[PDB]
């Protein structure tokens, strides 16, 4: 299933995304069914003039802007409202407090000290130790003997 | 938060109560948490082997939230043995021990 | 250090979670009872030399 | 001591500050009496 | 034998006909390799828990971090404390001296005043 | 049809802040005052 | 030794400790009681139903534990009840309580 | 969803692609119609000790 979510906002903000929190939501579920790795937007040019042959003379690009986030699997602490609206949300994995706040399950935490999780260390090579045979057997007195 | 230790026996017992349910939707080793669905997709000679672990499990979860219960009773209950023994001595007289 | 044990131990739920909570709880109590029994003083005092 | 998942914390009061504790108890009971453990 | 931790040479001696040791728990404890016959030590490679100081998220977000039990000479650089309880990153270290806020561990609390956490 | 017009502009990727965004309803569930995970 | 009443608190939680740590050395019923070992030399399917046999009993040993540690820390705290209310009431006062 | 209870209708909000409503602890609460888009709720038929 190919999932969209959309959400259309008025902005003011100057040139980049504002910092309100939205919330999206779903428009459509299409039941397509095929791999997608890769993608493009497609934009809308206008021929501004022509030259007779370049094909690629007068495309102007109008003016706007547009930003690529990626997915990342995470764990989000969401708050929901009492009509069912999504109003804030925290990461886990983002800082050491964002982990306090997702182990908690509150919004607002109170003074104190709380254990989040663990650490150990990672094993940094692997050593193979097999006999390498030193003594070896005497594989060279039958397949080198002179006198069979 | 003056009412700390008034506060903690009911947050403590909401929160065993909650994992009380909060174990009904797990797996304990069988294909699915929910009692119908190996019902509905295994045929007795198989569902029974999977119905036994989710009974072993539910029970063990069960005896654990029973014992747990059974140790904070205890400490409310010497809790109340001091607050009548404070009622008795301090309200219906007047103590001379000390703090 | 096992991860194949540990995806297997993620489907009993939160007995883990359930012991650390039960252990935090008298480790924090064993500091309340020293509290309650030494520091019932508010100052420091002294002896004479 | 730590050998696999076992942990041992300190308590918060190292024994020094309970050393403290007790003189200061003790040295209240014997300059001023039982007053100090009802007021000034 | 595959395992994990660290590696060391033992001071301890075998018998010459012995493969490896086992102190308690069925939890080999050295190895002798098998081309130099060389005795080995093994013992796990260090862990602890964590926990997060915060003053009340109503006054401030920031915090301080303890990793319990690490002479963390092997983990931020704000300021590492070292303390008995672990180390504290993220509280300056005061000569000062206070009623206990939000104790750490081992006589060590913290609190938060002008200006970010001070243990 | 199909001009092709990506003559030569090769410019490094500029990126830019997005603070708290792209968070979407992850489920079909109705939930009232509550903090889910 | 008459101080044999704090020490035998260490010796029971020492002797607890040790009998948690010596438990890991128990198969419970699987082929084996190392773990690395049931991992190395057997496919996924044919291993999860062993390595859930040490699964079950190593939860349910430090179940044993933690319950057994609560009840124990709920007689501590009493002792430390007794001992907060005898400095409260022969150090700070005089008790006309008999013996 | 195979469940039991008692449905009467619901005076909530769905979205235009939800199925399902649900409570703390996971627990089913309410529920929409897939052949006339409508929402109900489900709370337990009584059960109790004598």
């Amino acid at each position: 299933y190919f999932k969209i979510y959309s959400k259309h906002t008025p902005i003011n903000l100057v040139r980049d995304l504002p910092q309100g929190f939205s919330a999206l939501e779903p428009l459509v579920d299409l039941p397509i069914g095929i791999n997608i790795t890769r993608f493009q937007t497609l934009l809308a040019l206008h021929r501004s003039y022509l030259t007779p042959g370049d094909s690629s003379s007068g495309w102007t690009a109008g003016a706007a802007a547009y930003y690529v986030g990626y997915l990342q699997p995470r764990t989000f602490l969401l708050k929901y409202n009492e009509n069912g609206t999504i109003t804030d949300a925290v990461d886990c994995a983002l800082d050491p407090l964002s982990e306090t706040k997702c182990t908690l399950k509150s919004f607002t935490v109170e003074k104190g000290i709380y254990q989040t999780s663990n650490f150990r260390v990672q094993p940094t090579e692997s050593i193979v130790r097999f006999p390498n045979i030193t003594n070896l057997c005497p594989f060279g007195e039958v397949f080198n003997a002179t006198r069979f | 938060s003056a009412l700390g230790k008034l506060q903690d026996v009911v947050n403590q017992n909401a929160q065993a109560l909650n994992t009380l349910v909060k174990q009904l939707s797990s797996n304990f080793g069988a294909i699915s948490s929910v009692l119908n669905d190996i019902l509905s997709r295994l045929d007795p000679p198989e569902a029974e082997v999977q119905i036994d672990r989710l009974i072993t499990g539910r029970l063990q979860s069960l005896q654990t939230y029973v014992t747990q219960q059974l140790i904070r009773a205890a400490e409310i209950r010497a809790s109340a043995n001091l607050a009548a023994t404070k009622m008795s001595e301090c309200v219906l007289g007047q103590s001379k021990r000390v703090d | 250090d096992s991860t194949e044990c540990s995806n297997l131990l993620l489907q009993y739920g939160s007995f883990c979670t359930q012991l650390n909570r039960a252990l935090t709880g008298i480790a924090v109590e064993q500091d309340k009872n020293t509290q309650e029994v030494f520091a019932q003083v508010k100052q420091i005092y002294k002896t004479p030399p | 001591q730590k050998f696999n998942g076992l942990t041992v914390l300190p308590p918060l009061l190292t024994d020094e500050m309970i050393a403290q504790y007790t003189s200061a108890l003790l040295a209240g009971t014997i300059t001023s009496g039982w007053t100090f453990g009802a007021g000034p | 034998l595959t395992g994990t931790g660290v590696l060391t040479e033992s001071n301890k001696k075998f018998l010459p006909f012995q493969q490896f040791g086992r102190d308690i728990a069925d939890t080999t404890d050295a190895v002798r390799d098998p081309q130099t016959l060389e005795i080995l030590d093994i013992t796990p490679c260090s862990f602890g828990g964590v926990s997060v100081i915060t003053p009340g998220t109503n006054t401030s977000n920031q915090v301080a971090v303890l990793y319990q039990d690490v002479n963390c000479t092997e983990v931020t650089g704000s300021n590492v404390f070292q303390t008995r309880a672990g180390c504290l990153i993220g509280a300056e270290h005061v000569n000062n001296s206070y009623e206990c806020d939000i104790p750490i561990g081992a006589g060590i609390c913290a609190s938060y005043q002008t200006q970010s956490i001070i243990a | 049809q199909c001009v092709n017009l990506t003559t030569r502009t090769q410019l490094p990727p500029a990126y830019t802040n997005s603070f708290t965004r792209g968070v979407y309803y992850p489920d079909k569930v109705f939930r009232s005052s509550v903090l889910h995970s």
